[PDB]
């Protein structure tokens, strides 16, 4: 697979497994978990901009 | 022998453990950690720890020879 | 000034084995040799030995053999393998201790100033006794009293470092006395803590049977000592009975309402989470 | 003539020669000597250890000094036991059991004057927690390429002890040495008078630790275990049909409903008891 990391076994190099969930550092932020903050109701008089 | 089991679990973790930050998570009880030494490893996690507090990050506390999420 | 010897669990051990090599041999009944230590404060450290040739009579009990030369040599091996350890002292068994000891102290304290001694109980090893030590002071011996040696006693315990647990605990694995107790584990501590107060009481009830009977000749100094024992041990009164029943009825309240109440709910909460789980699966089997 | 699945016995007096001597020198790869007896072909045992001064070089045959060899043997001879070598040892620090290439030729020297010359490799800093790294093995020749290397033969005590571990048959496991059993000469007056004397306590027994941090204890479980009890209301008026196996199996925390309860329970059930019942017969004992 493109970017594929996989589990190594240390001691003779042997491919223990495929490893899934390519490479993602610092990506915490980036897709938030918890959306409700606001409503799509709460803003007032910005009708064409929605 | 179950007190020596939770014996032995208890005193894997009162040890000078090095610091490394979690990475990701594979499935259950097995993740990516990358050290503070650099080098980045696989290793086993416990099954101690409630899980929800491994985000994409935190910093984790590793055995030195055995390497595992401790 | 001694405050406390720590003993390694080398040197005994490598004590019960050499009384082991002259065993097949055994007439002796007594093992003597050399005890490395490391002295660094008033309590004392002890973490190998070794042995060398002794030999003692019966009759006269005052012709006996360390060996100087065979001393000299084989601690200055140990010394040359390990710079960190010298000697402080020699040990012997056969609780009955031979009053030879005097001469064999005051031969090897021109090794060690203050030098000091073990005793190892290698077949009586049952009710209370892991070791003795004493130490060695010559006043005359008293105040208007004749001249005396009078070995005196400091007290002893059994050390521990890291790797020689890693040994022991490797080594026991049969019972091992595990760790922090369980309710049988504490009743024992009592129940053989018990055993040995009179055991102890029953050593000292025999000395003043065979002192005060009219044997041997009484001491002065050890019936005094005794004496503020007996003035010593408390009563019961009414500041005692009032204030016992305050607090082990407050001891009491905790193990009550708090203890038995809520282990009885959580059996109860397995009675209908069982019985629930066990009719669904009943009347929904076909 | 050949060997087979052998047994090496080590006495508990060795083995604590050994890790200790290894812990002391950490760092630099301590050595020492085996002395025991070849009791018959396929049994062996030692039952003495010393150590030896360390050279510059390091484990080697250098690092053997033969007037100290002789003059050490020699003042054993007259006290305690004369043996004969049985073997050697050396520590090695950071990885857990396998012969070096200077291990090697050290082997070579001892296998062709004794026997087998069982070597030992002991790791002090692996060998911490309540198992010991101690691994004990033997040259295999190069004449028996055409045969079975690690000759063994009738039994099945071969596959217990140990599988060959990947750290260790990555080195010349199992076509330049092979591994050998270890069990202890274990017996009774050393057992006993270990176990008895390292953890005991006599007046210990009967004493109170008394009452004015015992009594604060009692407080100190109960406060959280209202709360906790607050907890187990939750959970236990929640009782939703949100299929409740999956609803079980979907929120284990180690926490609330039993694992967090009762335990607390049992703590505050043998501090009280131990304690009033030690009470009761001071009373009882003492006047
Ligand atoms: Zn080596």
């Amino acid at each position: 697979t493109p970017n594929c990391r996989v589990a190594l076994r240390n001691d003779s190099y042997t491919l223990h497994k495929i490893l899934p969930n390519k490479v993602d550092p610092l990506v915490s932020l980036m897709m938030v978990e918890k959306v409700p903050d606001s409503t799509y109701e709460m803003i007032g008089g910005l009708d064409k901009q929605i | 022998e179950f007190l020596h089991a939770q014996e032995e679990v208890k005193r894997i973790q009162s040890i000078p453990l090095v610091i490394g930050q979690f990475l990701e998570a594979v499935d259950q009880n097995t993740a990516i950690v990358g050290s503070t030494t650099g080098s980045n490893y696989y290793v086993r996690i416990l099954s101690t720890i409630d899980r929800e507090l491994l985000k994409p990050n935190a910093s984790v506390a590793l055995h030195k020879h055995s390497n595992a999420l401790v | 000034a001694v405050q406390k010897v720590v003993v390694h669990p080398l040197v005994l051990l490598s004590v019960v084995d050499h009384f082991n090599r002259i065993g097949k041999v055994g007439n002796q009944k007594r093992v003597v040799g050399v005890l490395l230590g490391s002295w660094q404060k008033k309590v004392l450290d002890v973490s190998n030995s070794f042995a060398v040739p002794f030999d003692e009579d019966d009759k006269d009990d005052s012709v006996w053999f360390l060996d100087h030369d065979y001393l000299e040599n084989m601690y200055g091996m140990f010394k040359k393998v390990n710079a960190r350890e010298r000697i402080v002292g020699w040990y012997h068994t056969g609780p009955k201790l031979h009053k030879n000891d005097i001469a064999i102290n005051e031969l090897m304290k021109r090794y060690c100033p203050n030098s000091v001694l073990v005793i190892i109980d290698v077949k009586p090893k049952d009710l209370g006794l892991p070791t003795e030590a004493y130490i060695s002071v010559e006043e005359v011996h008293d105040d208007g009293t004749p001249t005396s040696k009078t070995f005196e006693h400091v007290t002893s315990e059994i050390g521990a470092e890291e790797a020689e647990e890693v040994g022991v605990e490797h080594l026991l694995r049969d019972i091992k006395d595990t760790t922090v107790g369980t309710l049988s584990q504490r009743i024992t501590n009592q129940v053989h803590g018990l055993k040995g107060l009179n055991s102890k009481l029953l050593d000292i009830r025999s000395y003043l049977e065979k002192v005060a009977t009219g044997k041997l000749p009484i001491n002065h100094q050890i019936i005094y000592q005794l004496q503020d024992v007996f003035n010593l041990l408390p009563d019961v009164s009414l500041q005692e009975f009032v204030k016992a029943f305050y607090l082990k009825t407050n001891d009491q309240m905790v193990v009550v309402y708090l203890a038995s109440l809520i282990r009885s709910v959580v059996a109860l909460h397995n009675l209908i989470n069982n019985k629930i789980a066990n009719r669904d699966a009943e009347k929904k089997e076909g | 003539a050949v060997d087979t699945a052998e047994q090496v016995y080590i006495s508990s007096l060795a083995l604590l020669k050994m890790l200790k001597h290894g812990r002391a020198g950490v760092p630099m790869e301590v050595m020492g000597l085996m002395l025991g007896e070849f009791v018959d072909d396929y049994t062996v045992r030692v039952i003495d250890v010393f150590a030896m001064p360390q050279s510059g070089t390091g484990v080697s045959v250098e690092a053997v000094d033969p007037v100290f060899q002789a003059k050490m043997l020699d003042m054993l001879k007259q006290t305690g036991r004369p043996e004969m070598v049985v073997g050697w040892y050396h520590s090695h620090p950071g990885f857990g059991c396998w012969l070096s290439g200077v291990d090697i030729n050290t082997q070579q020297s001892f296998e062709a004057l004794s026997e087998r010359a069982v070597a030992v490799v002991v790791d002090p800093i692996q060998s911490v927690k309540g198992k010991v790294v101690i691994d004990a093995f033997r040259l295999i020749n190069a004449n028996m390429m055409v045969l079975g290397h690690e000759p063994r033969q009738t039994t099945s005590n071969l596959g217990h002890l140990n599988k060959p571990s990947i750290q260790a048959l990555i080195h010349g496991l199992n076509r330049h040495y092979y591994s050998i059993t270890i069990n202890y000469r274990k017996n009774e007056l050393e057992q006993k008078m270990l176990l008895n004397l390292h953890k005991k306590s006599w007046m210990e027994g009967l004493t109170l630790q008394d009452y004015s941090e015992h009594c604060k204890h009692n407080e100190s479980v109960v406060k959280e275990m209202l709360e906790l009890a607050k907890n187990y209301n939750k959970a236990v008026e929640e009782e939703d049909k949100m299929t409740p196996e999956q609803l079980a199996i979907k929120n284990v925390g180690k926490q609330d409903p039993k694992r967090h309860l009762e335990e607390h329970v049992d703590v505050l059930m043998t501090s009280n008891i131990v304690q009033c019942l030690a009470a009761m017969l001071d009373t009882v004992v003492f006047k």
